């Protein structure tokens, strides 16, 4: 990870978060439907270690580290007075409190040798799943491919995406014009163009957490316990 | 009304910490994620198998005497008034949650 | 390729395979429409037989 | 049980729709190629559960696998519920 030194000096682990997840309940409650019923309970579970694990956000840790960065630019910008540019860092930033890495970003790269068989079995797995899909072929980034809905619609979603500079709100629509342009003949870009896993760069999750955390916010701090 | 006299600003933070990343990230480290192993980790989340965990070891903590690494860690930055430590909110749940 | 500038195929491309070969004595296409016309009226018939 | 039969008939039309959360928050993700392949094995053991259930009028030992293909259908995940994952008070 690019973020890696800094993790690294606050006492945390320079290792991405992909890894270390585990299933902790039994039941999945709510019940949601239309599974079928065995699996409406949520006693088996299938899963590809692709999913998007929000509510895991909703934790102490990942806010001590969010707030160990922020006092680490806070600090640099009482040092030098430059408080503007070092709160305006694009959130892709390493730097950034909220900047977030796909696991496939340093899978070629990573240390290797603190991982545990399973997660050399993840590391493995996460390169080669990425390239099952084959959404490198098509000049895409895997953000791309997190579009809202016309019912029943994600509300961060949205926001995420209007939060994001002018520029690169173009850019991701264009590529995703020329990714259904590529699809009508179900083709791909030539193989020269296929995209590096470092280059499949996570450029909206951070506005994903950024808007998750701020719609917890009055939650946290009612006005009152029958509030709307 | 003319004359202003002079008084010290931040004289309460003078000799507090300034250091960040400061000393407890040092013997606090967590280099392997999460402190608590998987099963751990299954374990403490319902109210039910944790009560289950901790009589294992009839002589061992209790829920409301056992502290984990990271609590531990926010508990010595806290005491250090380092300048720099910006408290973290815990997360607060309603009634249906709890 | 993050920034793109074209679709999925080069205009040479589709001057290579979509685009038909010109007939220089036919400069209004009545090649094509009357295959077309022709083509359709099977359509038509199958219909309206049926 | 012929009772249990019934509820469990009830319970699977009723889980096909989706009726429930109705005001919670839910919203769909993608699908990818393992939700596929068990789309596939949904469709095998349907089939083998029909030819099956038919047989075992003459044959008694089809019995354990017209059950194995009944628990197998009974437990496919059509939709990938984000509430999976979460955290503990
Ligand atoms: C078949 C299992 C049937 C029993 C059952 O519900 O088991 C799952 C239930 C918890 O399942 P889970 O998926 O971990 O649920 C976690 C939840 O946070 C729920 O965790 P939980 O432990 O809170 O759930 C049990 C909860 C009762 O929980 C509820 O009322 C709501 C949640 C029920 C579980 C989900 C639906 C189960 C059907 O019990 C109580 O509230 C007891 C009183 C506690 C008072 C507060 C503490 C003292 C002051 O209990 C157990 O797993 C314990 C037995 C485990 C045995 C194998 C080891
Ligand atoms: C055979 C099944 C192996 C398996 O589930 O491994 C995943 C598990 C962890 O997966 P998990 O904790 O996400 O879920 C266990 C599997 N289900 C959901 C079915 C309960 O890996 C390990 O247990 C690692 C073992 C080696 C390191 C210790
Ligand atoms: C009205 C609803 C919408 C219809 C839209 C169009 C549907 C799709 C196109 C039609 C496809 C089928 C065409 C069949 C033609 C061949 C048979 C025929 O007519 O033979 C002529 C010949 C003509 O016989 P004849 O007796 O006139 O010929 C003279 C013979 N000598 C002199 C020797 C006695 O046979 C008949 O007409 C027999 C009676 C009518 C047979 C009808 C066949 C089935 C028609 C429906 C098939 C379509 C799918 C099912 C739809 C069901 C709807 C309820």
């Amino acid at each position: 990870m690019n973020d890696a030194p800094i993790l690294a000096k606050l006492g945390l682990s320079k290792v991405n978060t992909y890894y270390f997840q585990r299933r902790k309940h039994i039941f999945a409650l709510p019940i949601t439907i239309p599974n079928f019923p065995l699996a409406a309970l949520g006693i088996f579970r299938s899963t590809d270690m692709f999913e998007e694990r929000t509510l895991e956000r909703y934790s102490r840790d990942e806010r001590e580290k969010t707030l160990g960065k922020a006092a680490l630019l806070l600090k640099e910008a009482k040092e030098k007075g430059n408080y503007s540019e070092l709160v305006r860092l694009d959130p892709t930033d390493p730097r950034h409190p909220y900047y977030f890495e796909h696991p496939w970003q340093s899978a070629l790269k990573m240390d290797t040798v603190s991982l545990t068989p399973y997660q050399q079995y993840l590391r493995w797995h996460c390169l080669t799943y990425r390239a099952m899909h084959e959404w490198d072929r098509q000049g895409l980034l895997y953000d791309d491919l997190m579009q809202p809905k016309a019912l029943a619609t994600d509300p961060f979603l949205e926001e995420a995406i209007l939060r994001l500079p002018y520029n690169q709100r173009v850019e991701r629509e264009r590529r995703l014009s020329r990714a259904y342009d590529l699809a009508l003949r179900r083709e791909y870009l030539p193989d020269e163009d296929c995209i590096h896993p470092e280059d499949d760069v996570a450029y909206l999750h951070p506005y994903y957490h950024m808007v998750v955390d701020e719609h917890r916010e009055q939650h946290e701090n009612p006005v009152d316990v029958y509030s709307r | 009304k003319r004359e202003w006299h002079v008084v010290p600003a931040t004289k309460k933070f003078a000799d507090v910490p300034t250091e960040w990343p400061a000393k407890e990230h040092e013997r606090f480290a967590l280099p392997y994620g999460p402190s608590e192993g998987r099963i751990v980790s299954f374990m403490r989340a319902s109210r039910i198998r944790n009560r289950l965990l901790f009589t294992l070891n009839p002589t061992g903590y209790t829920e409301d005497t056992y502290v984990t690494k990271e609590a531990l860690r926010r508990q010595a930055l806290a005491e250090s008034k380092n300048l720099w430590y910006l408290p973290e909110r815990p997360v607060v749940a309603d009634q249906l949650e709890t | 390729q993050l920034r793109p500038s074209r679709g999925a195929y080069s205009d040479e491309f589709v001057r290579e395979n979509y685009i038909k070969a010109a007939d220089p004595e036919d400069p209004y296409n009545y090649r094509s429409r009357a295959f077309t016309y022709a083509a359709k009226i099977p359509m038509w018939a199958g219909l309206l037989a049926g | 049980h012929k009772v249990l039969g019934i509820i469990i008939m009830v319970l699977f039309l009723l889980s096909l729709t989706n009726l429930y959360p109705i005001y919670f928050i839910r919203f769909y993700n993608n699908i990818n190629i393992l939700q596929r392949s068990l789309l596939l094995l949904l469709l095998l053991d349907l089939v083998i559960a029909s030819k099956l259930c038919l047989l075992i009028n003459h044959y008694e030992s089809f019995y354990l696998l017209l059950i194995l293909s009944i628990l197998c259908v009974l437990s496919h995940h059509i939709y990938n519920t984000s509430f999976n994952f979460s955290n503990s008070i």
